[PDB]
């Protein structure tokens, strides 16, 4: 599950 | 103004108004009778009427005399000096409030000045005859114990007490030699036999409020009103118009029919009302002529008579002079007496329409029965009629002072207790059928004969229509209305004799010969068997002995004959449960709340559980609670209804009488052009009347055949709502006294109101039952009755028309210059059908507002209505039109039908011939949705310049047709010259976004006087002039079929075809659309049901130019702009729908279950799409901090920082094909975090800067979304776009 890449990516978008 | 006499029982006979009468029945064989004279030539026998009965036949037995009286039988009544002179004096207080009120004191003015014809038929004309039993009645003026010695004395009437049954009161005429005088203008001696006290019950189930508390507990009537309903009788009779004409007799050939004696119409005159309305126009002037001729025949004799053979002191000049007044004669300037006939048309409509019992009780403010056939309840006791506290000459029981004269309490059983006592029903006798259970000792449902279905006999109407009429320049048109202005009855002047009565002396009676009637009494039980489960088993089924502990409600009504603590309830299963639910001490008082309650809630159901059908009265009930018609207990009640209408709850279909018409025979007058205009005047004139006695021959039937059956339907509703409320009462009853005495104490409880709880909800049902059944009886009158009248009527109009045109054309040499004024005349007139108005056949204000409320529903004027209902399309409309569809046409269960290229892609309608008709004056209106494929991008000029038919009503090249002309479509009436008008709507082909191309919409076409119009989605959007055409034959066969020249790949999709017969207002269309919008699940962008698991492009109403793709680098949605059309057309433009990602909609859950896969409101959802061939997922953080936030877009997974859950909206409530998503905590909570839509975001920061749009959550979305209008526009707004073969980009 290669998913906490993808969450890390998404918090950096909203910040 | 008339004087009553006072006497007691006792006074001595004084030989002159106490004498000792020979009546004439007693056949100058043995006996006398003490006679009072209760005013000139009126007499009070008080004692029983024994003649034709047997002694015996006094006492109750196991017979009855007649078979709808419930019969009261005390051979007692009337043994005693004392009981007679009560007797003597409750009818004077009787006569004393006749005559309290000048309609009734000029009835007994007419009937004491209406002295018999001194004759009958048997007497030659120029001799008076006195000495006939009809005419000389005998007193006895000897001293007792001497020789006898007798007077003749002149009388009117005689009044007995009662016969056996003394609840049955009767007037009776005096047949001699088999003829009566007082049927063949003589009129004699009339004879009564009366009972004050025993007076019938009625209720008035029937009628809608009705009044302010205490209706429908049934109602006892004011015996003033009933001796002067007989003394209507008696009226007639003296003015010897009570003639015998074709009888209402009762079809008796089906165990369910109401068994009973032929009704004359002079019943029916009688009692007034609407029951006139059952004696056809035809059978009225049948009866006015009979009167007239026999009124001819006295003229004549009076102007012969010279002599009287049997009475020398009678002067001949005087009695002349009295019957010349009688009959309202004239009299010339030589003494010759002819009949004018204006006086007698108003003396006999005011006979006949004038004095009846409906409008002697309107005048007395006494309520009564609403009709000669309405039920009965069993007689009643009037304890004191002699008591003013109780009965008074001014108000009868309705006494102001009392506070009864409102709303007739003071004959309300439920409130003027004091006034009745009930009679033992050991003393009572009533004919009833035994209903024996058979199959294709047992179960025996007595029921009595007068609950059964009054159905009259085919024989009961005339056909005289069918006769031939003979057209002369003189010629006259015959109308016998049913009504006498009851105002100026009272206020005519002319209207009472002011010739003195001549004295009453005359010579003894010798010649007694008379037929005296013989009755005998019959079986009071008729045992049948039946294979039938109708509304006498579905009742009785309802009911439980009284000995009996703990009974439960059911919905099997095997087991509720079967078992008897088992009763048979027809509310929902659920009712039923909650009504046999045991509960602890402290739970029962709110359980007695919660099933009185449910149960007012179950018996007001009015609506119908499906929303599109048209159907706009029913109460879902009433076949579960009747099995009344057709089954009607036995599968889901109202689809039956849907698909067959009023019909399905008639237990027969009668056979209407409907005479072809008979041909005119048109005279001729060579050389008299003034005589032939004005014989074709009088043929359209005479046209017109047959049309009216025809509808007035169809209402007869209607009401004695059908609105009848309808009556007994509502009574069965009353008792079966009684009995579902006396099942619970006994319920509640029975388990409050199982709780211990303590336990009791601690319970409160009031039967008295539950009771008028119960009571009230009751009544709420049957005011909507009272609307439904009525409407139904309309109904059943003007889809299946009515038109069956018109076929016919328009055959002869065109048999008609012929004639007249050839008759024209015969005499054209003397209609000089006049030929076709006539010809345009009779064509112009005879073009247009009568139209059909139930005013003119009665004024009941109840059936007219039937037949208004009916004509004022929208949905009644549906003349076609396609719908599917079993793969398959049929026409629910009630008008039957013949409905074929060939292979080639796709038909599905959400109504929708796909026309192709095909040959066999076809739809055939073929109308009903009789309700299209109206056709020079259009006035219709169609309707239906549509969904017209997009344009293909490579074939365009065909697409704009072929214009194709899609629905074709043509008959010999005139008629209507929609057309479509790619981005246009049309409609055009073509009248019978060719002549053409159009009018059209066209969609725009280069917008970026089409609300019309390829999604459903809706389409109605409106027709009038002077105007087509276009409405879509409920609004006006064009318009053409049609005053400038001709008569359109709208009655072909329509085609539903691709006609032009369009390729393999066109089609059409429909649904909800209808049509009506006039043009629907704006408002009734907008409601239309906003109903036909309607649905459980949500829709996608063409207007087709939204799925689960189907790939779907998404839409944002908010941004149409929009679309979602998940950004590069990043696990966000970036949102982009719609490529546009690209190509070298100038006629088109548009934006692309199929890109962006693909999502496809889950389900959280599917559970409970369910089962299908369409999408629903408030359903909770996954929102999901492809990427990189696997499946991902829309989340939101659960924690943004923002008021904004982009959403998270990342494969499949549960981890608690992020909410998946999405509940799916539709926050407006005007139609639409958007929808919303609203994120939540799960599905349990009730807290809202968010909808998705799209928002701009600042991109940072140190390269160059902007802001950009995301596919985002918000919070500001979810604070506009209650505000109404709902806005459109907002950026939360979705909707999902699937491939479609009518789009391709
Ligand atoms: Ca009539
Ligand atoms: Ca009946
Ligand atoms: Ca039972
Ligand atoms: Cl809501
Ligand atoms: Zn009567």
């Amino acid at each position: 599950d290669m998913f906490a890449k993808l969450k890390e990516k998404f918090f950096n978008e909203i910040n | 103004p008339v004087t009553i006499n006072n006497f007691n029982y006792n006074d001595p006979i004084d030989n002159n108004n106490i004498i000792m009468m020979e009546p004439p029945f007693a056949r100058g064989t043995g006996r006398y009778y003490k006679a009072f004279k209760i005013t000139d030539r009126i007499w009070i026998i008080p004692e029983r009427y024994t003649f034709g009965y047997k002694p015996e036949d006094f006492n109750k037995s196991s017979g009855i005399f007649n078979r709808d009286v419930c019969e009261y039988y005390d051979p007692d009544y009337l043994n005693t000096n004392d009981k007679k002179n009560i007797f003597l004096q409750t009818m004077i207080k009787l006569f004393n409030r006749i005559k309290s009120k000048p309609l009734g004191e000029k009835l007994l003015e007419m009937i004491i000045n209406g002295i018999p014809y001194l004759g009958d038929r048997r007497v030659p004309l120029e001799e008076f005859n006195t000495n006939i039993a009809s005419v000389t009645v005998n007193k006895l003026i000897s001293n007792p114990g001497e020789v006898e010695r007798k007077k003749g004395i002149f009388a009117n009437l005689i009044i007995f007490g009662p016969g056996p049954v003394l609840n049955e009161n009767e007037t009776i005429d005096i047949g001699i030699q088999n003829h009566f005088a007082s049927r063949e203008g003589f009129g004699g001696i009339m004879q009564m036999k009366f009972c004050p006290e025993y007076v019938s019950v009625f209720n008035n189930v029937q009628e809608n409020k009705g009044a302010s508390i205490f209706n429908r507990r049934g109602y006892f009537s004011d015996p003033a009103l009933i001796l002067m309903h007989e003394l209507i009788h008696v009226l007639h009779g003296l003015y010897g118009i009570k003639v015998d004409d074709l009888p209402i007799v009762p079809n008796e050939k089906k165990f369910f029919m109401q068994s009973t004696d032929a009704i004359q119409a002079e019943e029916l005159y009688t009692f007034g009302g609407q029951d006139p309305s059952i004696i056809t126009p035809s059978t009225d002037k049948s009866i006015y002529d009979k009167v007239l001729q026999n009124f001819r025949g006295i003229v004549d004799r009076l102007n012969k008579v010279l002599v009287c053979i049997s009475d020398p002191n009678i002067n001949i000049n005087i009695y002349k002079n009295k019957f010349k007044d009688k009959y309202k004669f004239v009299e010339d300037s030589e003494g010759k007496y002819s009949i004018d006939v204006e006086s007698f048309d108003k003396l006999y409509k005011s006979l006949m329409f004038g004095f009846t019992e409906t409008n002697i009780a309107e005048n007395y403010k006494i309520k009564t029965r609403a009709s000669y056939f309405s039920d009965s309840l069993p007689p009643v006791k009037i304890k004191n009629l002699l008591d003013n506290e109780i009965y008074t000459i001014e108000e009868g029981f309705n006494i102001s002072d009392k506070d009864m004269e409102k709303e007739y309490r003071g004959q309300n059983k439920a409130i003027n207790k004091q006034a009745y006592e009930e009679i033992s029903k050991e003393h009572l006798a009533v004919y009833k059928i035994q209903m024996c259970k058979s199959v294709k000792p047992g179960i025996c449902i007595d029921v009595d004969n007068e609950d059964l279905f009054f159905i009259a006999d085919k024989n009961s109407f005339s056909d005289d229509l069918s006769k031939n009429e003979r057209i002369e320049y003189n010629t006259q048109s015959n109308y016998i209305e049913n009504d006498f202005p009851i105002n100026e009855l009272i206020l005519d002047t002319d209207l009472i004799s002011k010739i003195e009565l001549p004295s009453e002396n005359t010579e003894s009676l010798t010649d007694f010969n008379v037929d005296v009637p013989v009755y005998e009494k019959q079986p009071a039980i008729k045992k049948i068997f039946t294979d039938e489960n109708t509304i006498f088993q579905y009742l009785y089924s309802q009911t439980f002995p009284l000995d009996i502990r703990d009974i439960s409600l059911t919905s099997s009504f095997d087991d509720a004959l079967l078992f008897s603590n088992k009763v048979y309830s027809f509310f929902s299963m659920d009712y039923i449960k909650t009504a046999n639910k045991v509960v602890e001490a402290g739970l029962f008082a709110g359980w007695v709340k919660q099933i009185v309650n449910d149960f007012v809630i179950e018996a007001n159901k009015s609506n119908t559980m499906d929303k599109i059908a048209d159907i706009s009265l029913i109460v879902p009930y009433i076949g579960l609670a009747l099995n009344v018609g057709n089954e009607t207990a036995k599968g889901n009640f109202e689809n039956a209804f849907e698909i067959a209408g009023a019909s399905i709850l008639l237990e027969f279909i009668p056979e209407l009488l409907i005479p072809v018409v008979g041909a005119f025979l048109l005279e001729s007058y060579i050389d008299n052009k003034n005589k032939i205009i004005k014989t074709i005047d009088n043929a359209l004139t005479k046209r017109n009347e047959k049309w009216s006695d025809m509808y007035g021959l169809i209402v007869a039937q209607w009401l004695s055949t059908v609105n009848t059956q309808f009556y007994t339907i509502k009574e069965g509703m009353y008792k079966a709502l009684n009995y579902q409320a006396q099942a619970l009462e006994e319920i509640i009853k029975y388990r409050y006294n199982i709780y211990s005495e303590k336990e009791k104490s601690n319970i409160n409880i009031d039967f008295n109101d539950i009771n008028s709880k119960l009571n009230e909800g009751i009544n709420q049902a049957i005011d909507n039952i009272n609307n439904f059944i009525n409407g139904c009886s309309v109904s059943y009158l003007m889809k299946k009755m009515i038109p069956l009248a018109v076929e016919k009527l328009l055959d002869f109009d065109n048999t008609l028309k012929k004639n007249l045109l050839n008759y024209i054309d015969e005499n054209k040499l003397y209609l000089i210059g006049s030929a076709e004024y006539e010809k345009s005349k009779v064509n112009k007139y005879l073009k247009t059908i009568m139209p059909f108005d139930l005013s003119i056949y009665t004024n009941d204000t109840i059936l007219i507002e039937m037949f208004n409320k009916y004509n004022s529903e929208i949905l009644n004027n549906i003349i076609l209505n396609l719908r599917y209902k079993d793969n398959n399309l049929i026409d629910l409309s009630g008008y039957g039109a013949k409905v074929e569809v060939y292979d080639g046409v796709e038909l599905n269960d959400k109504n929708q039908f796909k026309l192709t290229s095909s040959a066999n892609s076809k739809i055939r309608v073929t109308q009903n011939q009789n309700i299209i008709f109206n056709s020079v004056f259009l006035d219709f209106s169609v309707s239906f949705w549509i969904r017209i494929p997009k344009y293909k991008n490579d074939g365009i000029q065909n697409y704009i310049h072929n214009e194709y038919t899609i629905i074709n009503c043509m008959k010999n090249n005139s008629g209507w047709k929609i057309s479509i002309r790619g981005n246009r479509i049309i409609w055009t009436l073509i009248d019978i010259n060719g002549k053409t008008k159009s009018v059209f709507f066209e969609y725009n082909i280069r917008e970026d976004i089409s609300e019309y191309i390829n999604r459903w919409f809706f389409v109605t076409i409106t027709n009038n006087l002077n105007n087509a119009k276009i409405y879509i989605n409920g609004k006006l959007e064009s318009n053409t002039d049609i005053k400038d055409i001709r008569e359109v034959i709208a009655n072909g066969e329509i085609i539903f079929k691709l006609d032009g020249d369009i390729d393999r790949t066109q089609f059409i999709w429909m649904k909800y075809f209808s049509i009506f017969n006039t043009e629907l207002s704006q408002s009734n269309i907008e409601e239309r659309y906003k109903i036909q919008s309607y649905s459980e699940y949500l829709k996608d962008f063409w207007g087709n049901p939204l799925m689960y698991n189907k790939e779907y492009y998404m839409f944002n109403a908010g941004n149409k130019n929009s679309y979602i793709k998940l950004k590069k680098d990043s696990p966000v949605g970036e949102i982009l702009t719609r490529s546009k059309y690209n190509q070298n057309s100038k006629y088109i433009n548009y934006r692309d729908l199929y890109i962006g990602e693909k999502f496809i909609i889950r389900r959280k859950s599917n559970s409970q279950s369910i089962n299908d896969d369409i999408v629903r409101k408030e359903d909770y959802i996954y929102l999901d799409f492809f990427n990189l061939n696997q499946e991902w997922r829309v989340y939101t953080y659960k924690y943004f901090k923002k008021e904004e936030e982009k959403l998270f877009l990342a494969p499949i997974s549960d981890s608690d920082e992020f909410y998946n859950t999405i509940q799916i909206k539709e926050y407006d409530e005007q139609p639409t094909y958007s929808c919303q998503l609203l994120f939540k905590k799960d599905e349990e909570s009730t807290d809202e975090i968010g909808l998705i839509g799209i928002h701009r975001f600042y991109e940072s920061g140190i390269v160059f800067e902007e802001y950009k749009d995301y596919f985002c959550i918000s919070k500001w979305y979810l604070k506009e979304v209650k505000r109404k209008p709902y806005n459109l526009k907002l950026g939360c707004n979705w909707q999902f776009i699937p491939k479609d073969e009518g789009w391709t980009e």
